[PDB]
């Protein structure tokens, strides 16, 4: 699951 | 005198408090208050201050934006 | 040329929800009015307030119970 933010 | 009414809005994270001041005098009808709150809350969604493509880069001008990628992620202040 | 159409995820802001913008790169005249538009959207996909519940999950469907002991409540939308 990729994940990322800001 | 006002009374200052504290909104949680359902399913919305994160919790943060929405405060309306209403006069029981001056709301006039429960639509009326219901209509305050809905503005209450469009007011406290912050301006966009900064764009970021999902990768981390922040997009800062009309050029970046108009580049290949068409998701970007919003931050207020 | 050919009109853009954006998709806005708002940082940390849950449920996720896209928010879509249509841009043109010909009328776009500036980038913070980009970000004004962007703004404007997401204002705009805050679902009107259409119910209110006490904590304790009794609806307030009058300006009575509104301004009863309660300064707390829940909103609902559609």
């Amino acid at each position: 699951p990729e994940s990322s933010e800001g | 005198r006002p009374k200052l009414v504290t909104i949680i809005r359902s399913g919305v994270k994160p919790r943060k408090a929405v405060r309306v001041l209403l006069n029981k005098k001056t709301a006039h009808s429960f639509e009326q208050v219901l209509t305050d709150i809905t503005e209450a809350i469009k007011l406290e969604t912050g301006v966009v201050k900064k764009l970021y493509t999902l990768d981390g880069k922040q997009v800062t001008c009309l050029h970046d934006f108009f580049g290949d990628d068409d998701v970007f992620i919003a931050c207020g202040p």
